Order: C-alpha cells, then structure tokens, then sequence
C-alpha cells in the first residue's frame, strides 16, 4: 500500500506539501497521480504522470516524484482546498492493481404495552447502546443522539 | 496485404504479445520478452472504434413501418406497395453488405500499413547499428541491455552512443 | 552479441471470419456482428404500454360489436392492434 | 466532455448479488477504458477492475478477484459490473471513471456521479423507530434505524 | 436485423441479410 | 496517413511554400528557399479536379418534381406517395454522405503517397552522395551549390560527378 | 499509381513476358530472358476473379417486371408509379457506375503494390550482393549464371555463398 500522513493543517496563502510513499513494488517503478475530493462529490484528478496537470487545474497544484515518495504541493492556498487529498499509482505486487494512498486530510485556519422500552438522551448544542456520531447543525454547533436497550 | 508486412516480410502473428495490435519483442543477455506499442495500437483504436461509430451513424433506426391492404379490385396499387417494399429492401440489403465488404478490405491494409509504418521508424532509428535481418528482425551491432531496449520502444535511441561501442 | 528487438503484430484463437471483395473467410482478431438474427417469440407491452389482441374478431367485428367480442368492449388505451389468419 | 451515467442506487441482502451499470454520452464505441472505483465511508477509494476497448479483456484487483465480474455492451455504449457474495463491508458509493487511453492506469480523467449499494440484514419496515433505508438517525445492531 | 420488415417501435433496419460481421482487428496468423 | 509521409516522418507542412502542394526547402552557402515540384503537383491537380468532376457527374440535376393531393377517402395511396417521397430522400442522403466520407479518405492518402513518391526519387537520385537525416532532409557530402541543387529539383542530377567531389 | 511502381521507377511494361502479370528479365553470359513470377500471379489471379465473382454475387438477376395501365382519372397513381420505376433505375445505375469506378481504381493500385512487393523481396533478397541501379534492375557483384538467376526467382538465393566471390 501507499502511506500518506493521516492530516496535515495551514492557513491561508501559505504552501503545503502532501508526501506518498511506497515501496519500489509501486511509486519506485511506475507513474503517479494525486485526486481531490471534496464532500458529495467524486475524485477530482490534479496530476497525471507524476507532475502534469490536467486541463483546468491551476498553477498551483503540483507534483513530483523522487526514486520512492512522491509529494503533491499547494501554494496560495485558499478555503476552497480543503479536502481529501489521495496518490494513486500502479502496484505490480501480487496480481496487478490499481492502488490508492491512505489519504490525507487538509485542514485551513404506549410503547412499554409492547413488552418493549427505550431510553432517550439527546444532547446538542456543544463545540446494549447504540451511539450517534457527532454531525454538524446548521447553527454549527455538534449535534447527536443515545439509545439504551 | 497491400503494404507487405502483415503475412508479407513478418511472417506471422504473436499469441504471446496480449497488450495491444503492435509491438516488439527483444531478446539479450537479461532476458526476452513481448511488449505492446501503446502509442501506435492507439491511433488504430481511435480510427477503428470512429469507424465502426460511423457505420452506426449512417443507418438511423427504422420507425413504425406496417403493411396495407387491399381489396380486389384494388391489385394494380396492391401491386405498387409490394414493388415499393421490396425495392427499398434491396437497395438498403446491398447497401449494408456493399459498405461492410470495402471497410473490411480497408481495415486490414490499414493494421498492415500500421505494421509496415512501425517498422521503419525502428529502422530510421537504429540506422546501420544494427542488421536487417528480414521477417521484421533487427540484430544490434553492440550490446542491448533492457535500459538501451527500452530506448527504442521509446523512440529516443541513441545512434551516437552506441555507434562507438560496437562488437 | 545475438542481442536483437523484432517488429510484429497480434495473434489470437479467434475463429471468427469476414469477407472481402479479394478474399472469403478472413480470420480476424477482433470485429463485431452488425446484424440480429435472435428474437424472443412472443408479443409484449410496448414501452409499458400493452396491445390490442382482437383475438376471434377482426376490425369490422370490434367496432360494430359483434356478440363474440364483448372482451374487447373494454379497450380503452393500446400500442398496437393485433389481428390473426382465425380473426373472421 | 464526456459524462458517466451511473444506475440506480441498491439495497441488497448479503450472500446476494448487484449488477449496476455504466451509461457513456457520444460513441457509442470508445477508444478508451473503463474501470470501477468504490469508496466506503470514511475510506479512501479502492479499484475494483477496468475493462478494455475492442480486446474486451479484464483486469481485477486481488481483493475482488473471483467475484467481480466487468462487461462492456459498446452498442449501447454500457459497461456493466456484477458483485457477488455481498459482505456488510461492500457498503460503499460505486464510481464508474474512464481513462486517458485504451489500458487501466492509475490515471482516471473523468468520474461518474456516483452510486450507492447498502448491504444490510435487513428488510424495509415502517416506523412506529425500527425503520429500515434511510427516506441525525443513528443504527442499532439489528441493522434498523431509530431517529427523533 | 433479418427477423422481419414488418416493425413497432424502435428498431433496427430490416437486411435480407444472413451475415454482416466487420472486421475490427487484424488478419489472424497464430501459427506459422 | 496510410504511407507514413504526411504527419509521419515529415511531422509537418511548410505555410512558406506557396506555388504548389509537394516541393523542396534548400540550404546553401548561397541561401535558402522553397521552391513548389511542378511536375507533381500538377499530376495531383489532374486527379483532383478529375475526382470533384466525377461527383458532379454523377449526380444529374433534379427536374421538377412537386407533391399530390389525397382526399380524406384516399390515406392509403397518401401514405404510399410519403413513403416513396421519403425513401429516395434517404437513399440519395447516403449515397452523397458515404460518397463524400470514402472519397475524403482517400484524397488523404493519396496526397500522403504523392509526397512519400517524391522522397524516394529524391533518395534514389543522391544514393549516397548524401546522409538521409530524417525528417525528410538529405545532407549532402559535397558541395551542392545552386546548380547542384537546380539539377536534383530537376531529376537530373549527376550522382558520378560529385561522388569524387566529396567533402 | 499509389505504390510508384507502375508507370513509376519501372518506366514501363513488357509485351515480351507472356506468362503472367509480374516477373523477372535476366541477363547474363550464357543469355538473356523472360519469366513470369507465377506465386504472386497466382496471388492476384486468385483476388481479382474473387472480385469480379463479388460484383457478380451482389447484382442478383431482375425477374418479371412489366408496366401497368391506368385511365384518364387515374393520373396521379400512374405518374406515382412512373415515379417510382423511375426512382429504382436512377439508383441502381448510380450503384452499378460507382462500384466500377472504385474497384477500377482499387484494382489499378493493388497490381503496382503486387509489383511494389515483388521488387522488395528481391532487393531482400540480394542484400548489397547487387547494386540497385533504379529502373527496377539489380547488377550484380558476382557471376550469377543460370543457377544463380534461377535461384533468386525461386527466393532461395544463397547471399553467403556469392558474398565470398564478388568480382
Ligand atoms: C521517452 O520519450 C519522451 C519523448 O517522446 C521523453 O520526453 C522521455 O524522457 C523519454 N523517456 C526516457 C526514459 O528516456
Ligand atoms: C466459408 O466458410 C463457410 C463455413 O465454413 C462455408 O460454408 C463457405 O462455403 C466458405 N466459403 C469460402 C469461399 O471459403
Ligand atoms: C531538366 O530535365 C530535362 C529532362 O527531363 C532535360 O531535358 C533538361 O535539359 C534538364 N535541364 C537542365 C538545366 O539540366
Ligand atoms: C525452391 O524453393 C523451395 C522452398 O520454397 C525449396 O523447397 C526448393 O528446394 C527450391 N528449389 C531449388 C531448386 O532450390
Ligand atoms: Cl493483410
Ligand atoms: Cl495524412
Ligand atoms: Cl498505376
């Protein structure tokens, strides 16, 4: 497989650079592409064959590859970057594939008639049991949920 | 084949070779292998794929066509239809067997006008480095290791270099 | 020193054929069948839209009311009217 | 461009299997291939297989391999993908992306919208809680969810 | 399609035809 | 194209060479120039306008031809009328359409085989009086002053007299 | 022609080989001679009766055909059946006058590609034993008596043994 760091994290206009590396099975012998994903919505390609863009990726996207670890770059960054970024390449290990880094996150700066009874705990406005994760209100304060069996 | 090379100067065809329509296979002192021309099998796929999209272009689907009747006193326009019907069957009949007979002839001076084109880049570039061997072979002058064969699939062999080296 | 590369071209098992107008019988590698031969036997819904069968009765028979087709005395909406050699 | 059309999203049992497919704008022949991409929540994406113009030959990634199954209908410029033996861990929206040329790569240009295959021991089931596919809920160990 | 002239719908065109096949690939030559 | 030549080992076209459609780029002590080959281009300029002269021919001019009128008794012979109206329309937008696509194809090739045809008579004239470098370009290994070049743009070059005379 | 042979660097025919399409004149000390190349005579005879049995395969014959009568009221089904016989013969006449022109230049260019591949394989074949001296003529370095021609049109022609005794 490919390791990236699990989340790296900066503030606006400032350039940050995502590293992949993998073994001479996979980056060490063969081309590498960067995608961008953003929340809903699909992989975005940034970089093909190691450090060429697309039509319609800016300048400052960017990539390069040295003998294993290859490293996407971002400059001028903006609030608009912050996604999920992933390296892919092609592993010639067991039977050949396509195979995906781990990914990188950047960040910028009645009822008891039923022989049945539940318990309710809600709790909100913060910053056997099943749990509910923390979502994100419109108000944009954590949100959840706990139910007891 | 109208070029020669496709059961022409190449003998024959490689079950062995499975990545593509064109390509080589080298043999030296590491090894021996097939490897498909990924650039040129290109160019034949986009041709060939627009080809056969072209033919489907050309025949739009035929709509709700249903038969009349007549009665008898009405033969001479009865007659008239099934004259009408059956014409137009042959004509689309021919039409259709006609164009698939040329593309087909086309098609296979075309993969053969692929090979012979392919050929002799590999022979522009090697130059007199190596023997012409005949059945598409070229028999180096000086030693080819994987990094100086993988130079010619690539199109950026280098004449100078090795002119110097040779056996 | 018997250090060679060869130039050549694809081969498979396929036994398909085509035709030209110098040769029969060409076998290819690769092509495509143009041409459907294969149909499924029976009369169905045309775009979720079923048909007319008239069954024992022809048009004339339909329309006037002929006593044999009071099952047809129901048709309201179709995609296409069937009649058989028996329609009399 | 060029616009992948996915098929419906699907809600199947495990031990089932989902034929979803693939709907390519122009052609309807292409010179180019076409592979599967899926991503489970909280993952990162993972290749399943791609499918190749003309040769119509397959590649499948280990950890598909022997279930998975990849076809191309170039007529109806489709392509179609069959998973068998659903697990739980199949959960995951399903992408259809092309590449630049006629071989799978790493490269993937442009991606479908996507679609979604739920694998559940569940069936639907109207709420009173205990409710199945979604119309924040939370789910219990009996596959249901229970909201309020 | 040669299954009949007579069509509803959405069809292909009717050919008296028994074979159409078109060449894609190349003159097969495996063993020589 | 089919004979490698145009968009092949000649990668492109020259805007500077206005007077014809295949000709020659020299380079000199003297200086440089385009120069069009007459010869060829004008046995081209014959094909061609022979080509456009031939689909002209064969399609005659359409004489008048107007529509009917059908009473509301009549719907039978109506839709058979439409039915023939239509299909000659469709069979006469193939055949211009299909005409146009194969005869365009082969216009390219055949330009593609002209240039390739006039390479190998240069080739064959120099023999090896001159150093083939590819892209279509010969060097020369004497002095090929603007005689010297007038003479191979003329097919009689003198491949004895300069083959004491080399650099 | 689009190969270049034909009326190309082989300037012109020979009424004296009487054999065949395509061939051999040899000269040497013991006599001089025609000899047609019967493997690709054979090659074309095959393809060029198989295209004209193709031409014929594809016009099937017209059966019964006759006119029909009309009266004074019925002119417009008469001059809609006028129209219609019309419309037929206008594009069967296109068909028939197409096909011949194309297959008249597919023909023409297939012999100079047949004549084209037979002058490689001969130039393949004596390698720089000979001297190509154009017009589609190789001299050669050694004696080659009428074993040595006899052997080159079979394609076993031995460069090893004659390498050894060039003059
Ligand atoms: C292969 O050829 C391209 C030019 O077409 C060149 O840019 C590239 O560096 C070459 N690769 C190698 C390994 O030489
Ligand atoms: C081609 O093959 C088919 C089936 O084997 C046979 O019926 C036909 O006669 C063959 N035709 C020729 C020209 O070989
Ligand atoms: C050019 O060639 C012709 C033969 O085609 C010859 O008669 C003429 O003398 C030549 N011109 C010169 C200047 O050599
Ligand atoms: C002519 O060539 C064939 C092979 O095609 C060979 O078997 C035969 O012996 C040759 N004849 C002579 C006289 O060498
Ligand atoms: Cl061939
Ligand atoms: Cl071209
Ligand atoms: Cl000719």
């Amino acid at each position: 497989v490919l390791t990236q760091p699990p989340s790296v994290s900066a503030a606006p206009g400032q350039k940050v650079t995502i590293s992949c590396s993998g073994s001479s099975s996979n980056i060490g012998n063969d081309y590498v592409s960067w995608y961008q994903q953003l929340p809903g919505t699909a992989p975005k390609l940034l970089i093909y064959d190691n450090n060429k863009r697309p039509s319609g990726i800016p300048d400052r996207f960017s990539g390069s590859k040295s003998g294993t670890s290859a490293t996407l770059g971002i400059t001028g960054l903006q609030t608009g970057d912050e996604a999920n970024y992933y390296c892919a390449t092609w592993d010639r290990r067991p039977t050949a594939y396509v195979v995906f880094g781990g990914g990188t996150k950047l960040t910028v700066l009645e009822e008891l008639q039923a022989n049945k009874a539940t318990l309710v705990c809600l709790i909100s406005d913060f910053y056997g049991v099943e749990t509910t994760t923390p979502s994100k209100q419109s108000n944009n304060k954590y949100a959840a949920s706990s139910y007891l069996s | 084949g109208l070029f020669g090379a496709i059961a022409g100067f190449i003998e024959g065809g490689w079950t062995g070779m499975i990545d593509g329509w064109y390509g080589y296979h080298h043999q030296n002192e590491q090894g021996s292998g097939y490897a498909a021309d990924l650039k040129s099998t290109q160019n034949a796929i986009d041709g060939i794929t627009n080809k056969v999209n072209s033919v489907i272009e050309k025949m739009n689907t035929q709509f709700t066509a249903v038969g009349k009747e007549f009665s008898h006193l009405e033969r001479r326009i009865e007659n008239l239809n099934k004259k009408v019907d059956d014409g137009f069957i042959d004509i689309w009949t021919y039409n259709a067997e006609l164009l698939v007979l040329l593309e087909n002839e086309r098609t296979l001076d075309y993969h053969d006008s692929n090979v012979k084109t392919l050929y002799e880049k590999v022979r522009s570039q090697l130059k007199n480095n190596a023997k012409e061997i005949g059945n598409g072979c070229f028999e180096f002058y000086h030693k080819c290791d994987d990094t100086c064969m993988e130079s010619v699939k690539n199109g950026t062999y280098d004449y100078p270099k090795y002119s110097e080296e040779a056996k | 020193d018997a250090d060679k590369i060869c130039i050549g071209y694809h081969a498979n098992n396929s036994t398909d054929t085509v035709d030209t107008v110098l040769e029969k019988n060409v076998t290819v590698t690769h092509s495509v069948n143009l041409l459907e031969n294969k149909h499924n036997g029976k009369l169905c819904k045309l775009r979720g839209v079923a048909p007319l069968h008239l069954g024992k009765c022809n048009i004339a028979g339909w329309l006037l009311g002929n006593p044999e087709c009071e099952s047809l005395a129901t048709a309201s909406s179709w995609s296409y009217i069937v009649e058989t050699s028996s329609s009399n | 461009e060029v616009q992948l059309v996915e098929s419906g999203a699907e809600v199947k049992k495990p031990g089932s299997s989902v034929k979803v497919s693939c709907k390519a704008s122009g052609g309807p022949f292409r010179s180019y291939a076409i592979s599967w991409v899926r991503q489970a929540p909280g993952q990162g994406p993972e290749w399943m297989g791609g499918i190749i113009p003309i040769f119509g030959t397959t590649k499948y990634a280990p950890k598909f391999q022997g279930r998975v199954t990849i076809t191309a209908d170039d007529f109806a410029g489709t392509v179609y993908m069959e998973l068998s033996s659903l697990r739980s861990e199949d959960t995951a929206m399903y992408y259809c992306a092309k590449h630049m040329g006629y071989q799978v790569r790493e490269t993937m240009d442009v991606w479908g919208k996507g679609t979604t295959v739920t694998v559940s021991s569940a069936s639907t089931k109207g709420p009173s809680k205990d409710y199945f596919p979604e119309p924040p809920a939370v789910l219990q160990s009996s596959g249901l969810y229970s909201l309020s | 399609q040669n299954i009949h002239p007579v069509t509803i719908g959405e069809c292909p065109k009717y050919v008296k035809s028994t074979k159409l096949r078109m060449a894609t690939g190349l003159r097969n030559i495996p063993s020589i």
